[PDB]
């Protein structure tokens, strides 16, 4: 009859076929992940190949309907998603070369290891021992050696591969209508066709910069504080006004500053909020933890778990010959199947991780009624923030006292709040400059403003400029420092975390205001309130049908990111930091270098 | 009490029929007892429209029709008068003045396979809606475009789409067995009650 109905019928057929194929693929993947055998690998590969081929032919067939004859604004999104995520434009040889490059990069990163000098018998791996050495060892020379050895051994090999990879990716992006591959990533936030909610690709960068300009003071104050504390640890090496050495950030790359809590605790005399001993005394287990999380989620009015979830999910390490990965994940296999995989110990960290995963599961369960191509978060940051706010609200002394793990005689004052705020800041605030710098450098190199012969130079310049971190050993163009990171080598976007860090606090402030809570924001609980749960569920049920700007306006009454909630959250620590930094210089000079 | 109406054959029949080709049975000239229905597992839905369930043994009829098929768990609400939906207007339509009872119970244990049960189909496309108590078995290539089909391909689809059942599916997608009873009057001796 007409183009719109001809497209609707095709979408109706695709919706039913894709669900079955995706369920088969997900079941194969789960069976392999919980149980590592060769036959499971073969089944997973077969299912993945079938799914990829089917998506390929469906995307090829989808080209028959031009996009300028449709005004329904919902069929158009499905067709656009199909065309975007199933199309191939490069030649077969170029596709094979790209696949080989990606597989080589992944294998090199996964199998990378460093051998001890004058001891070839033992060679250290990254995950087992290198991370532990970076986190715990207090030796300057040992940390410097490990850092330099890893950088040299995983950067020198991957540099030409990365050059060829970026050339091929730019060629593929220019084959499409996008300007370059960075534009291809930035297009995830693009919104068109709706009046009052349009969002262009070029806007995002500006927004990011603006937000950074509003967050520079707090961070730098924290930086100064940490520097002083580190000066108390290593007196000779650290300059009073210089940038921090890179290998003393508590990890391999400096992504998180959590490992520095022991050295830089404000008040070590005050007891810490720990519930491991209480849980051991009360004889807790994984089932009790998950039941408590389910009860907390019920208390706000949201629906709770199904029988299949309890029957099928695994919550303990099988042990014996049964080997499985213990990275916690939330699985949405489709057709009303939800599972959680996690090797659980009786610790507070697992107590929070259970809430974090159940938040993701609830968000997945919310939008089950939407069509197949729209069952997703508004963008790549909404899901992370939704998962994180639940763990944000479940680690307060009031919640623990209500549960009963914490003693009723416990009381809060200056020092407890200050310690908690500093502990949170060492994890949340620290990673923002690192993420922003990495994404900015990657966008610049994709654009082509930085020639290859200057690459590392420019990179290190930015390390001295934004993050205020100086390299311990000078590096020429032979090294490839950024490729050492997992996300960089495995072709993953690195801007979702920055948006999540703001969305979570905006959501938390809105929910706390809806609950009519009074007092500091960092002490807020929404356990018994139902209005906050109702508003959250109203947002969650939308799926991908509405633009993310409309959902954000529906929740918090705003159309863009804002850093004000984060500053409101961290103000009590900010005042104390300003009071303490009176006798310490604030800021760093890039001219200072550890190697003279 | 001499002759008992067969209700142990409509229920408890190992394998039922596809919804698009549902099965029909005629029950007459026997004493019908409705207490045998309550001897089964608890029902997902037990709705009687024209008559009260308790007073089924005080009034009686001339013919009783039993219709049985298998559908999803969330399509049970579509088996009712005045309902709109895919399975309601393309496979089985009920009149607005329908008088009868609708029975539906879970059958996951008997109609599920680990590999997948691909022995149930339903109609996905049709040119026009279905009249009440009408069936369609012909399988011709449905045309959705101006160009004639002359074979399966673009814009031309096979009308029937198959289910797939696995025991690990959640409730709302697992199979449900549905039995629909009908009663009517006509100018003839009733002879069906007791
Ligand atoms: C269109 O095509 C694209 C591919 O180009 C598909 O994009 C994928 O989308 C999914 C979901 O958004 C992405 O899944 C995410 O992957 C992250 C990467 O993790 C890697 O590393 C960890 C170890 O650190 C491994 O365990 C993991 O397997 C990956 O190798 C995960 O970190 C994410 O997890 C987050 O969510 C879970 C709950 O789901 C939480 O429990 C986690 O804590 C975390 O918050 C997530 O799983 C996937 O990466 C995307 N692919 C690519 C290549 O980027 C689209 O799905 C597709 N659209 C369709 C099909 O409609
Ligand atoms: C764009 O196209 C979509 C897809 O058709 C339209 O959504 C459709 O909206 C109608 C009316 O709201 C829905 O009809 C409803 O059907 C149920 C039975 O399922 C019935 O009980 C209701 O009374 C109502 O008639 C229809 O289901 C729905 N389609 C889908 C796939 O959900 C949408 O309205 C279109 N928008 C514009 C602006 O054209
Ligand atoms: C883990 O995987 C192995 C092999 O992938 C499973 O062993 C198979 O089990 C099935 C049914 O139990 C048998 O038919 C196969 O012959 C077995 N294969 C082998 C090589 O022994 C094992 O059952 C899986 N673990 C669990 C708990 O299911
Ligand atoms: C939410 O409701 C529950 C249920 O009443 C509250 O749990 C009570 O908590 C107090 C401590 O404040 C205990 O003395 C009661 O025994 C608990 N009752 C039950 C039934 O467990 C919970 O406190 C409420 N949330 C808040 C923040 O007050
Ligand atoms: C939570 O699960 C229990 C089963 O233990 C169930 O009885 C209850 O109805 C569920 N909560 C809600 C709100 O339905
Ligand atoms: C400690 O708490 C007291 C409460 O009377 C307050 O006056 C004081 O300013 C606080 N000091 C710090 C450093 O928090
Ligand atoms: C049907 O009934 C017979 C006897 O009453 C019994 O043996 C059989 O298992 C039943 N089958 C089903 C599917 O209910
Ligand atoms: C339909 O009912 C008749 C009468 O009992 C029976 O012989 C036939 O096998 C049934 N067919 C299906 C597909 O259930």
């Amino acid at each position: 009859s007409t183009i719109e109905e001809q497209a609707k019928t095709f979408l109706d057929k695709f919706n039913h076929e894709a669900e079955d194929l995706f369920y088969q693929s997900s079941l194969a993947s789960w069976n392999y992940n919980t149980n590592i055998t060769e036959e499971n690998v073969q089944n997973m590969n077969n299912a993945g190949d079938k799914w990829s081929a089917f998506l390929k032919e469906q995307s090829t067939l989808a080209q028959m309907y031009p996009l300028q004859e449709i005004q329904n604004l919902t069929v158009k999104l499905q067709l656009q998603a199909l065309q975007q995520n199933g199309s191939s434009v490069l030649s077969e040889d170029k596709s094979k070369r790209l696949n080989t490059i990606l597989n080589t990069m992944s294998t090199i990163y996964s199998t990378g290891k460093v051998c001890n000098p004058d001891n070839p018998q033992e060679c250290l791996l990254l995950e087992p021992g290198l991370n532990e050495i970076m986190a715990n060892s207090l030796d300057y020379n040992e940390r410097l050696w490990a850092w330099e050895s890893w950088r040299s051994e995983v950067g020198k090999q991957l540099r030409p591969l990365y050059e060829e990879y970026v050339v091929l990716k730019n060629e593929m992006a220019r084959a499409n209508h996008y300007e370059d591959y960075g534009d291809y990533w930035r297009g995830d936030y693009e919104v068109n066709g709706v009046d009052g909610y349009d969002y262009s690709r070029g806007q995002l960068i500006e927004d990011v910069e603006h937000t950074f300009e509003e967050i520079k003071p707090l961070y730098e104050h924290l930086h100064a504080y940490v520097r002083a504390k580190l000066m108390n640890a290593y007196p000779s090496y650290i300059s009073p006004i210089g940038c921090l050495p890179a290998h003393l950030l508590g990890d391999m790359w400096g992504r998180f500053w959590t490992n520095l809590y022991s050295l830089t605790v404000p008040f070590g005399q005050k007891p810490n909020i720990d519930v491991t001993d209480a849980m051991v005394d009360q004889a807790w287990d994984a089932q009790r933890i998950f039941k408590e999380a389910e009860k907390f989620f019920v208390s706000v009015g949201l629906p709770n778990m199904t029988q299949g979830f309890w029957e099928n999910s695994m919550l303990t390490d099988p042990g014996n010959v049964q080997k499985a990965v213990c990275h916690p994940t939330a699985w949405d296999l489709g057709k009303g199947d939800f599972r959680i995989l996690m090797c659980t110990k009786v610790t507070m960290d697992d107590f929070l991780t259970a809430h974090h995963e159940m938040g993701h599961i609830q968000y997945d369960m919310a939008y089950a009624a939407q069509p197949f191509l729209l069952r997703n978060g508004a963008n790549e940051g909404f899901h992370e923030a939704v998962g994180e706010i639940m763990s944000l609200s479940a680690a307060t002394p009031k919640h623990l006292k209500s549960i009963g793990l914490l003693s009723p005689d416990f009381q809060e004052d200056n020092e407890t709040e200050i310690n908690f705020l500093l502990k949170q800041a060492l994890t949340i605030v620290g990673t923002l400059p690192f993420t922003y710098m990495l994404e900015k450098w990657r966008w610049m190199v994709f654009k082509g403003e930085i020639p290859k012969d200057q690459w590392m130079k420019k990179w290190w310049e930015m390390k001295r400029e934004i993050v205020g971190v100086v390299e311990p050993v000078p590096h020429d163009e032979t090294y490839c420092d950024p490729a050492s990171l997992f996300h960089v080598s495995n072709d993953y976007s690195f801007i979702r975390y920055y948006t999540r860090t703001l969305y979570q606090f905006q959501f938390q402030e809105a929910l706390c205001q809806a609950a009519k809570h009074e007092g500091p924001l960092h002490k807020c609980d929404i356990s018994n309130s139902t209005e906050a749960g109702q508003k959250l569920f109203n947002m969650l049920r939308l799926g991908k049908s509405e633009p993310w700007t409309l959902a954000l306006e529906n929740v918090v009454g705003a159309k863009n990111m804002n850093v004000r909630p984060l500053l409101n959250y961290f103000e009590p620590l900010f005042t104390w930091l300003k009071d303490q930094n009176k006798n310490s210089f604030v800021g760093w000079s890039t001219d200072w270098s550890p190697y003279a | 009490v001499t002759n008992l109406c067969p209700f142990h054959e409509v229920f408890n029949a190992t394998r039922f029929a596809s919804v698009y080709a549902w099965n029909r049975t005629r029950i007459s000239n026997c004493v019908a007892d409705y207490s045998v229905l309550y001897n089964f597992a608890p029902f997902f839905a037990f709705k009687c429209y024209g008559v009260s369930p308790t007073k089924l043994n005080d009034l009686c009829f001339t013919n009783v029709y039993a219709d049985s098929f298998v559908i999803k768990g969330n399509e049970v609400s579509q088996i009712a008068p005045g309902q709109t939906g895919n399975i309601a207007d393309y496979n089985y339509k009920l009149p607005d003045d329908f008088t009868g009872c609708v029975i539906a119970w879970n059958s996951n244990k008997l109609d599920s396979k680990h590999s997948g049960n691909y022995d149930y189909w339903y109609r996905l496309f049709r040119k026009s809606k279905l009249k009440p108590f009408e069936r369609d078995i012909s399988t011709e290539i449905y045309q959705a475009g101006n160009k004639p089909c002359k074979g399966k391909g673009p814009n031309c689809y096979f009308p029937l789409q198959s289910y797939g059942f696995r025991p690990t599916y959640g409730v709302g997608h697992q199979p449900y067995r549905v039995v629909v009873l009908s009663f009517e009057l006509l100018h003839a001796p009733a002879t069906v009650c007791g």
